[PDB]
């Protein structure tokens, strides 16, 4: 209840933390612990009735947020964990489920079968890109296959609890939390051409609400990083 | 992926089953094949939807068939107010292609 | 400039089938508790 | 009711311009995709393109025929439907009409349930 | 028995991944392949289950002949030698029959007479990158990944042509040794289009059925 991190403050009441372990600490990489280590809450997406899911690529969603986006221009190298917290708010009188799964590596495809997506169309930094329930043609040349049931991979969607995951069911739950350490090949990679982690939520029951209650449902996205740290003189 | 409908012209007296028919290039899903109507001198209508269930206020003389890629739809009892050209619509890339027509003239 | 106090929507008001959706907020205001005064004067408030 | 009429037709110098405008009433605007169909005299129909609802996020799909010359969008105040034509030539002398789509299980079948009247373009 | 489900018992397994021919005498007859894991689609479905792979490389090469059919008067040939060239990750590449690049000293070569046993050769995790990445989210071109790159292998006759043209085809067999595996993920449902990328084009989860119940 009422965690806090530098100058900031949420509140809170179950969590599953990634492959079973605990991010922590590794030229020289400097240690810079207490001057961005705070709670970056983007802003709220709206769940409707017919919407389809949300993604977010991980190390470009901080990006344009605060310092933490001065220490990404100001440095070539960095290891960053994670901590997520996603909430949304609805009554007792809705009734829906979602998935809040977090993929290390999830390539897009692109909707013409030769092209590659682009930057820009791949991740809205800080902004929340959609899935579709309705197929993208192929005559647009560099834009992301949105199919949802395929989940822009080429997958089962159904499939998709193998990555660390958590179900948030409006009737018994409200909350879901991730913890995911750092999952990469190298020990410490380019920041700016790779995006290693994607949050995804996907709502596999659709909202469902009677007249007269509010049509649509906000949902927050709360990223906390833990261990990061850079490489530089 | 071009559809083919035949025949093209239809001539049937009134209380008799005439039925026509709309294949498919390739394969097209049963779920993504509809029918319309259009009268001479007005907009379309929708008429069956996935190729088997009837729309909203159409009359229950028609029912919609067939799977694969050969499709079609029968008229258990002609009436004369229902002369008008027949369209066939799919899905299976985009776009989404319609049908030549078929048209139908009561004898 | 000395300082502000303002406060923002985050998400809307989510509210079920027969609930009012105007809601009020009340703010109390106190002493921390470890201050100091000095220089008794008047109070500006009198005629 | 469903009513769907809509406006903006006429002559044209062939390489030009023209902006017709769908006006939409009888249902909530922003739950529904909302297509483009064209029709020459006495021809086969001619699927343009479709704008999807607002859960979708607004996004346009052209056909292949009418790629970068045409343009749909809607207008964030009223419920009017757009449709910009540019670089007009001499066979796209038809009659354009505005439909509509909706989900019949929980899922979207590409059926077009409701039609516009109808309005009519051509060049010289 | 859970022996046979290991990820030892999974995945090494031998499997031929390139078939190409050569003639000597025709100038543009040498045989090339960059060693990638995309090649055939059945192996290629069981390495994408895993993000992460580390694996040492076993290559065989079955080469065969074939008399190509020449003028006339009395072909008779000695027994054939051939060259198989391993260019590592930054080395020089042969764009020729006679090039200089087949005589470099840090690019090693097999040689090996016709009617033994087939030349196998051993490569190791030959990397900078502590894995190998089947997936990669990002740019180096989107999700090419230059750091895992394995190598190219040649071919080429080292006799010169005598009296008639002798063409020969070379399949080279692919056994992923010591493996480790991390980070599971979901195997795919869509068919695969390109060898480079992910693209695809949607299909339906599974196979239907009239009625639930």
């Amino acid at each position: 209840r009422s965690i806090t991190l530098g100058n900031s403050t949420i509140t809170t009441q179950n969590v599953v933390v990634g492959y079973g372990v605990w991010p922590e600490y590794l030229d020289q990489p400097t240690q810079p612990d207490v001057a961005t280590c705070r709670f970056y809450t983007l802003e709220s997406v709206q769940w409707m009735k017919n919407s389809a899911g949300w993604w977010w690529k991980l190390p470009d969603a901080l990006s344009q947020m605060g310092l933490f986006g001065q220490n990404m221009q100001y440095h070539y190298l960095g290891r960053t964990g994670y901590t997520i917290h996603v909430q949304c708010n609805a009554s007792k009188f809705h009734q829906g489920c979602l998935l809040v799964v977090c993929v290390p590596e999830a390539e897009m495809g692109c909707s013409n079968l030769n092209n590659t997506p682009e930057f820009s169309e791949l991740s809205g930094g800080d902004s929340a890109r959609m899935f579709t329930d309705t197929q993208v043609g192929e005559s647009n040349a560099k834009k992301v296959q949105t199919a949802v049931w395929n989940a822009g991979m080429g997958v089962g969607v159904g499939n998709l609890t193998i990555f660390p995951h958590q179900w948030i069911n409006l009737r018994t739950n409200n909350s879901a939390t991730l913890v995911m350490p750092y999952i990469n090949s190298v020990p410490m990679d380019n920041m700016f051409r790779h995006n290693n982690l994607t949050l995804m939520i996907i709502p596999f029951v659709p909202l469902n609400y009677s007249e007269g209650s509010s049509p649509y449902v906000p949902i927050t996205v709360t990223i906390a990083p833990m261990c990061a740290e850079y490489n530089g003189l | 992926n071009v559809l083919t409908q035949s025949p093209p012209i239809m001539s049937a007296s009134p209380g008799e089953k005439v039925t026509m028919t709309c294949r498919a290039s390739s394969s097209v899903s049963s779920s993504y094949l509809h029918w319309y109507q259009q009268k001479s001198g007005a907009s379309p209508k929708l008429w069956i939807y996935s190729t088997s269930n009837l729309a909203s206020g159409v009359p229950a003389r028609f029912s919609g068939s067939g799977s694969g890629t050969s499709y079609s739809l029968t008229i258990s009892s002609v009436e004369a107010e229902d002369a008008a050209t027949y369209y066939c619509q799919q899905f299976s890339g985009y776009p989404l292609t319609f049908g030549a027509g078929t048209k139908l003239e009561l004898k | 400039a000395a300082g502000y106090v303002t406060c923002w929507y985050q998400t809307n008001i989510v509210v079920p089938a027969d609930v009012q959706s105007s809601c009020d907020i009340l703010c109390f205001v106190s002493a921390c508790n470890d201050f100091s005064v000095r220089m008794l004067k008047d109070t500006p408030f009198i005629r | 009711e469903v009513k769907l009429v809509e406006s903006g037709g006429g002559l044209v110098q062939p390489g030009g311009s023209l902006s017709l405008s769908c006006a939409a009433s009888g249902f909530t605007f922003t739950d529904y995709y909302m297509n483009w169909v064209r029709q020459p005299s006495g021809k086969a129909l001619e699927w343009l393109g479709f704008l999807r609802n607002k859960a979708n996020g607004y996004t346009t799909e052209y056909s292949a025929s009418v790629k970068g010359r045409f343009t749909i969008s809607r207008d964030n105040s009223q419920s009017i439907l757009y449709l910009q034509m540019n670089a007009l030539r001499a066979e796209d002398s038809a009659t354009y009409y505005c439909a509509r789509s909706r989900y019949y299980g929980g899922t979207y079948r590409y059926a077009l349930d409701y039609w516009g009247q109808g309005t009519s373009v051509t060049v010289s | 028995s859970r022996s046979e489900s290991s990820i030892e018992n999974f995945l090494c397994r031998s499997a031929c991944v390139y078939y190409a021919t050569y003639t000597n005498n025709s100038k543009k007859g040498f045989a090339e392949w960059v060693i990638n894991t995309r090649q055939v689609a059945q192996l290629r479905r069981k390495l994408e289950l895993f993000t992460y792979l580390r694996f040492d490389l076993e290559l065989t090469f079955v080469i065969t002949s074939a008399q190509q059919p020449s003028t006339a008067s009395s072909v008779d040939a000695p027994v054939q030698t051939h060259q198989i060239m391993y260019v590592p990750p930054g080395g020089p590449v042969p764009t020729k029959v006679k090039d200089y690049a087949w005589q470099t000293s840090t690019n090693p070569s097999v040689f090996w007479t016709e009617g033994n046993a087939p030349p196998r050769m051993s490569i190791p995790f030959i990397s900078i990158g502590n894995a190998y990445s089947c997936f990669y989210d990002g740019w180096t071109v989107y999700g090419i990944n230059t750091l895992n790159n394995m190598g190219t292998l040649y071919m080429r006759h080292v006799n010169e042509a005598g009296q008639g043209p002798i063409k020969s085809t070379v399949r080279i067999y692919f056994k992923p040794k010591h493996v480790k595996a991390w980070v599971p993920r979901p195997p795919r449902l869509c068919q695969y289009e390109k060898q480079k990328n992910v693209n695809f084009s949607p299909i339906g989860v599974t196979t239907s059925r009239t009625d639930i119940i």
